[PDB]
């Protein structure tokens, strides 16, 4: 459960990404592929090398999903329901992998927004990404 | 664990710039704030009531310096992390009963601190090399459970 | 998320425990202490040996909490809110440990209710205990 | 991993009663039903659409017999699980990229199957000894990730 301060913290930190949203989503994916190579096997149709147009485009999609969750933080199961169906039913993503992308999103934010990434904001962002991950892994069947 | 020479160069070049009196307290303090069940193990440290209290607690800073010194030792012995961490494994597993998932969590908090402190220099390939390091340290620390 | 069939399956299986509820909760705890000795450190005030009156009494409490969750399966965050506060705030239970007790509860049910413990019911019970665990780990701060 | 002689006796006495043509398919089928992302790795097995379809799928039963034969091998070599599982580790880690958490999950599904089949005989101390076994198998299978 996210507190009022956690919601403020996440909105404020994410607010500072501005036009770089897509770029940071793409960077987090690259960080995940390089650090945790088991995750690459879900993208056989993409080239995962640096500067990939496919990773750049996917990073914009991931960022848009995260902004949806920030904007609808009190109704996240509903906001992310279609995406939760996709990741569990069609893509069969192993739940462990959400922890890995979440960590890489934290690293990316820390590398670009050092004034925002205080210990309290770090904690809020971790809880937020853990909540997104809980929703995205809620539909296995 | 497996680091290539180019990863080792990446890892040790950055590490030479780390402030060893501060980064371990920053990582331990962030562990206690972000994963607050870990506070169960630090009751004698006193005031952990707020993020500012944790990060400014001199016992957190001092203990974090010890933690970081163990990581430095692992960096200096990447090909024998098990021997390097044997007594710490006996302590953390047999004596303290810390669940070994928390070793992974502390390593990843350290990665976040390095990202924060090095910014653009903490490139994706540099991170990947540090993930091998913190995975190898956690696995060695957990050896008494295996 | 629990489906209608999962809710039926869990109620039906749990229904067959009857007067043995407390006994099976106590057995699951014993299974956890023996199999995963790190969990013992949360009970320094109990003797954990076989036939312990303290483990017997605690097993009744754990079973009562599980029956509350079955009875209020559509409102589990609310039903278990006080218990979630207790485990996270006061007791500081490491979230990993909920997976361990959940597994031991599955083992105990399997050892006593073989006709009930079909693959479909196993899956429903695992999802149910994972949902209980999600609630009980939702209050860290 | 560490089993005492009394645990080893417990473990091998029960194992001698296991039906080795059936229990591995029961455990693999239950893995695919209970943790359905694991189906991603078994697309060529055909009908996995319902629990009955999974449990009655002859490819699940046949593959499960292989899995169980590897556990039997580990039981026969509890003091060198790493060597015993080296090629399977290369397969599951380097080639298939299975997350090693799933090795823990399959071991625990097997424990549940043994509980189901042995009932009161699957006592808490017998379970504790089998948990050491399945932990040691998972850790050995994950060696190529370490
Ligand atoms: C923070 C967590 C995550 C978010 C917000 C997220 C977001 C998204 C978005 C928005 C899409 C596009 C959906 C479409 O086009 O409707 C997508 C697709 C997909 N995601 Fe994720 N995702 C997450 C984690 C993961 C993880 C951990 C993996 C695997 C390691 C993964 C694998 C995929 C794949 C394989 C696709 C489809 C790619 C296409 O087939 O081309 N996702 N994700
Ligand atoms: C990668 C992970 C870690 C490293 C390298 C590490 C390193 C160390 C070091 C170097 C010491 C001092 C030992 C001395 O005084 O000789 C220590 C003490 C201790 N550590 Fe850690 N640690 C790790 C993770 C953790 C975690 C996750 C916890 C609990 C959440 C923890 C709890 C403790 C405690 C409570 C002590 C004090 C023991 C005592 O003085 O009796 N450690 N650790
Ligand atoms: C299915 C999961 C669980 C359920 C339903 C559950 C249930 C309960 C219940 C009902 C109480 C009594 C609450 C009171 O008296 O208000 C309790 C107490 C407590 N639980 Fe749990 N629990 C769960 C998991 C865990 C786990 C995994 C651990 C630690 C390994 C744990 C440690 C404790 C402790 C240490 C107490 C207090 C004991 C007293 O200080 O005497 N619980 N639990
Ligand atoms: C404790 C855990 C496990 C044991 C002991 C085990 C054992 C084995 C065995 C003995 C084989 C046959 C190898 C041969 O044909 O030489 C196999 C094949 C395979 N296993 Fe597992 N396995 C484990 C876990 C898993 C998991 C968790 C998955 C995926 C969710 C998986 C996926 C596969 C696949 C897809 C193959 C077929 C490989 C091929 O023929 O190319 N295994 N496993």
């Amino acid at each position: 459960v996210l507190s009022p301060a956690d919601k403020t913290n996440v909105k404020a930190a994410w607010g500072k990404v501005g036009a770089h949203a897509g770029e940071y989503g793409a960077e987090a994916l690259e960080r995940m592929f390089l650090s945790f190579p088991t995750t690459k096997t879900y993208f056989p149709h993409f080239d995962l090398s640096h500067g990939s147009a496919q990773v750049k485009g996917h990073g914009k999609k991931v960022a848009d999903a995260l902004t949806n969750a920030v904007a609808h933080v009190d109704d996240m199961p509903n906001a992310l329901s279609a995406l939760s169906d996709l990741h569990a039913h069609k893509l069969r993503v192993d739940p462990v992998n959400f922890k890995l992308l979440s960590h890489c999103l934290l690293v990316t934010l820390a590398a670009h927004l050092p004034a925002e990434f205080t210990p309290a904001v770090h904690a809020s962002l971790d809880k937020f990404l853990a909540s997104v991950s809980t929703v995205l892994t809620s539909k296995y069947r | 664990v497996h680091l290539t020479p180019e990863e080792k160069s990446a890892v040790t070049a950055l590490w030479g710039k780390v402030n060893v009196d501060e980064v371990g307290g920053e990582a331990l303090g962030r562990l206690l704030v972000v994963y607050p069940w870990t506070q169960r193990f630090f009751e004698s440290f006193g005031d952990l009531s707020t993020p500012d209290a944790v990060m400014g607690n001199p016992k957190v800073k001092a203990h974090g310096k010890k933690v970081l010194g163990a990581f430095s030792d692992g960096l200096a012995h990447l090909d024998n992390l098990k021997g390097t961490f044997a007594t710490l494994s006996e302590l953390h597993c047999d004596k303290l009963h810390v669940d070994p998932e928390n070793f992974r969590l502390l390593g990843n908090v350290l990665v976040c601190v390095l990202a924060h402190h090095f910014g653009k220099e903490f490139t994706p390939p540099v991170q990947a090399a540090y993930q091998k390091v913190v995975a190898g340290v956690a696995n060695a620390l957990a050896h008494k459970y295996h």
